[PDB]
């Protein structure tokens, strides 16, 4: 709706909903669909010295976005 | 040096019917529900299903002339030709319908509504209007809204029956 | 056993420069250990290093080209082996004039030599620098 | 361009080679 | 001065692929760097090069003796050190004389080669 | 006798490491047997997916004529010992190089081999914990790195493994097109009798409104992302089984 | 009682880091748990932090020697167990006396590290 005027893209619309739909499910049955929804995901360049250099270019946690 | 694409390796294709072809009387319609690259249901004969898609509700039946349908998160209905209905709920994804008799309904999630819990849902949209009045940006207060439609929408599907 | 640290630049041209046929001098010896000690080789590939020193000891570039200001300090002065040997080479009577032979011979060398050296592709180029280095190696 | 104007065991070795390595390419394609 | 480069660079592929060799029986040859592949690459091809059909064992190989001059011994493994003849494949230098012997056979095996690719392709 | 320890002791440190490896053939037993689902519930997602980027193209063409940064995404698997599976792929990836090449690779094998190797390609990488499930989430992680590391791309490329059987690990490609050329294409599918199969499809497309087309796009381009990491996965498990019990049985030999 | 329990940890320490180094050389040391890696980093501290200068070696190790007290060493040991200085470079405690001998090498090795930082930061 007025997420798009945000500059949010339909993916990351997509992930939240899947959050929040894994949210409501019961706690007996959270633990499977919750393992589909864990950002677990980075992007990172070797660093001069040998190190990571993390990229900020793209959000990894919902509450970022 | 030529790779294979990996679409050779699949070999349950999309039949389309020429348009320059007779017509056929379809009393079954074959779904394929599909979730993060996993088929609940495969070319599964069915009655009829309903989608709730951007514009409004669609009963697709067999037959259905073909069409593209936006999912927002919703319940969806399949009613077998036995007269046995099973409800689930997706967050959000695409629909294609064939006018050859088959629908792949693929879903970012689809979950059976058995498994959502109301007392769970109700409480997390108290607790996301709270965080909607603290969010910081209309950003911050855009994802905040997108949470409590899928909840109020969560909500209204179990309370429906 | 365990990233291009100092130690870790400096460490591989000292072996490489351990590889001898003949015995050295001394004072020829100590200057290329001195100068491999201090970074003077830190922007000399580890293939070069004995075409390095072979220019050091049985040649001077300072002199070459016309850029040497040093008063006594010379590789071609054999007599310096038992100045060096009393007084060290890090004091201030050799010190100053030893690290101006250094810095002309490493400008120098990186200059004329290194960049030519670098950009050889032909076949017979490539084989006439591998007969080099080789032997240079088996001279100093 | 002035090279124009005025102006063999090794050549066999590289001829080999070139047909050698024509074959190995040739056989990629079909 | 040829000569001696050359059998010093082989003796110093030789040793390293022998050290390499360690590593790849406990392991396997894919855990290896990149750089060292190539080095066990020449290296096997060196090793399968020295070897030579005598004109005494015709019997024993089954094959006709090589006599191979020093001029050639030297200029064949010091191509094969620069890396030209890669792209040739490592049975070609097995039992075989000289860099010429080497490229006939990797000719023959090309042949047999595309012949076995076009009867599958033509099994299509 | 030292001479006869020294044996003894090399003979203790065989045992000690057919102990570890036969560890980590469980480990990676149970992980293939969690991700062995895959294999019976695969092969129906991507299937309008097909219609939208199954386009057997020539390999030169393709190529030849890029003006626009060619993007590729190779699979790696975080941890060695998987076997040849990443060998392979640096070599058609080497294959392929280019002057617009630019390289996203995955995996800590990817980064660190992409890094060395074509330096100026590589831009920069994505990691993955293999703790939880491969999920939608990567996926656009890595679609959305993918584009600001070159948003006037001429194409992203994907190359992974395909897990055939539990013997069989092809290379698989997913070429996507970006949306400019995508929407030429598609319109000319609807325009015409060419591109047959895909003429109602471009048709129904075409109808609907841009941002859904763009959304259609996006989305589709995730769940192929999606099917190739969770393929490259089920090939890595089932190569590390293979390759530890060779490991297992040369230090047997030993 | 303090000098038994100290001496039998850091033999229990040792005897420990000796079995997790087959697992390093195989796995690596990224497979290692929160836990191992502890006793990783500890206990190759304690693996230097053992080695000492002589006042008769001078020559051979070019530096002087120390002369270290029976409680100082106890004590020393008896926080880098508990990791009282786990934040300590590893070096540190390389060729060194006391633990007041570490934390000045310390601080000489962090003053050094920052003229080359500085000099990086020019150039
Ligand atoms: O401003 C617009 C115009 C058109 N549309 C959408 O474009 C499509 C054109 O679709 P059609 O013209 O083929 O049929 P339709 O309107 O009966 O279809 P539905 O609403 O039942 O799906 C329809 O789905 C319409 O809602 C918009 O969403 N917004």
């Amino acid at each position: 709706s007025s997420w798009r005027d945000h500059g949010i893209s339909y993916l990351k619309y997509l992930n939240v909903c899947t959050e929040t739909l894994h949210s409501t499910v019961k706690e007996s049955r959270r633990a499977k669909y919750e393992r589909w929804s864990k950002p677990c995901y980075t992007a990172q360049r070797p660093d001069g010295a040998g190190g990571q250099e993390t990229i900020d270019k793209v959000p990894i946690h919902t509450k970022d976005y | 040096h030529d790779l294979p694409e990996g679409f050779e390796f699949m070999e349950h294709k999309v039949v389309n019917k020429d348009i320059h072809a007779p017509h056929e009387n379809l009393e079954t319609l074959r779904l394929t529900l599909t979730r993060q690259d996993e088929f609940l249901l495969r070319e599964e004969p069915v009655k009829c299903v309903t989608v709730t898609g951007t514009n409004g509700e669609y009963g697709i039946y067999p037959g259905h002339a073909y069409k593209i349908v936006q999912l927002n998160p919703s319940p969806l209905t399949v009613e077998y030709t036995d007269g046995t209905t099973k409800k689930y709920f997706v967050s959000g994804g695409f629909a294609h319908i064939n006018n050859e008799g088959s629908c792949d309904v693929n879903t970012v999630e689809c979950t059976l509504l058995d498994d959502l819990d109301l007392a769970i849902a109700e409480k997390e949209l108290a607790a996301q209007q709270a965080a909607l009045g603290s969010a910081k940006d209309d950003k911050a207060k855009s994802v905040v809204e997108i949470r409590i439609s899928v909840i109020e929408a969560v909500i209204a599907a179990l309370k429906h029956h | 056993a365990d990233v291009q640290t100092i130690p870790m630049i400096r460490g591989a041209r000292f072996v490489a420069l351990f590889n001898q046929k003949q015995p050295s001098y001394f004072m020829n010896a100590i200057v290329s250990l001195y100068a491999c000690l201090n970074g003077y080789l830190d922007d000399v590939k580890v293939q070069y290093v004995k075409f390095y020193e072979y220019l050091l000891v049985h040649r001077d570039l300072g002199i070459m080209y016309g850029t040497a200001k040093n008063k006594f300090f010379y590789m071609y002065v054999q007599e310096l082996n038992y100045l060096i040997r009393f007084f060290t080479l890090n004091s201030p009577i050799l010190h100053g004039e030893l690290e101006e032979m250094l810095k002309q011979h490493t400008h120098l060398f990186l200059q004329h030599y290194q960049s030519k050296m670098n950009a050889i592709k032909s076949e017979k180029d490539v084989k006439a620098l591998k007969n080099l280095l080789y032997s240079c190696k088996r001279a100093v | 361009e002035a090279a124009e104007r005025n102006p063999t065991g090794d050549n066999a070795r590289d001829r080999l080679l070139k047909e050698v390595l024509a074959l190995q390419a040739r056989i990629n394609q079909r | 001065v040829d000569h001696y480069n050359v059998a010093q660079d082989v003796v110093q592929m030789l040793t390293k692929y022998r050290e390499l060799q360690d590593i790849i029986a406990v392991l396997g040859i894919d855990e290896l760097s990149e750089e060292d592949k190539l080095i066990v690459d020449r290296a096997r091809k060196l090793v399968k090069f020295l070897s030579q059909p005598f004109q005494v064992a015709e019997v024993f190989t089954g094959m006709t003796g090589h006599y191979v001059q020093l001029d050639d011994t030297i200029d064949s493994f010091s191509g094969l050190l620069m890396g030209t003849y890669d792209q040739v494949p490592e049975m070609a230098f097995y039992m075989v004389g000289g860099i010429n012997s080497v490229l006939e056979k990797a000719k023959k095996m090309a042949e047999e080669a595309a012949e076995l690719e076009k009867m599958r392709r033509a099994r299509v | 006798s030292g001479k006869l320890r020294l044996y003894k002791e090399k003979l203790e440190g065989y045992n000690r490491f057919y102990s570890i490896v036969k560890t980590i053939k469980m480990v990676t037993l149970a992980k293939y047997r969690a991700a062995q689902g895959r294999i019976r519930t695969r092969d129906f997602s991507l299937r309008y997916t097909e219609l939208a980027f199954s386009k057997p193209q020539a390999s030169r063409d393709a190529v030849v004529a890029a003006k626009n940064a060619l993007v590729y995404i190779p699979i790696t698997t975080n941890r060695g010992s998987c076997g040849a599976l990443n060998s392979n792929i640096v070599r058609c990836i080497d294959s392929v190089v280019s002057s617009k090449m630019v390289l996203m690779p995955v995996g800590k094998r990817g980064i660190d081999s992409f890094s060395k190797l074509y330096p100026d390609e590589f831009r920069y990488g994505i990691i993955n914990d293999m703790k939880e499930s491969m999920h939608f989430g990567y996926a656009t992680f890595v679609i959305e790195n993918a584009y600001e590391v070159s948003k006037d791309a001429d194409r992203y490329q994907v190359i992974f493994n395909r897990f055939v059987s539990a013997g069989v690990q092809r290379n698989a490609v997913y070429n996507i097109p970006s949306y400019e050329k995508w929407k030429e294409d598609l319109a000319d599918a609807a325009s015409s009798d060419n591109q047959k199969n895909r003429y109602l499809f471009a048709n129904a497309l075409q109808n609907e409104e841009e941002q859904l087309i763009r959304d259609f796009f996006d989305f589709h381009a995730a769940l192929a992302v999606l099917n190739a990491v969770g393929e490259n996965e089920l090939s890595e498990q089932a190569a590390r089984l293979v390759a530890v019990e060779g490991q297992l049985t040369n230090i047997s030999s030993l």
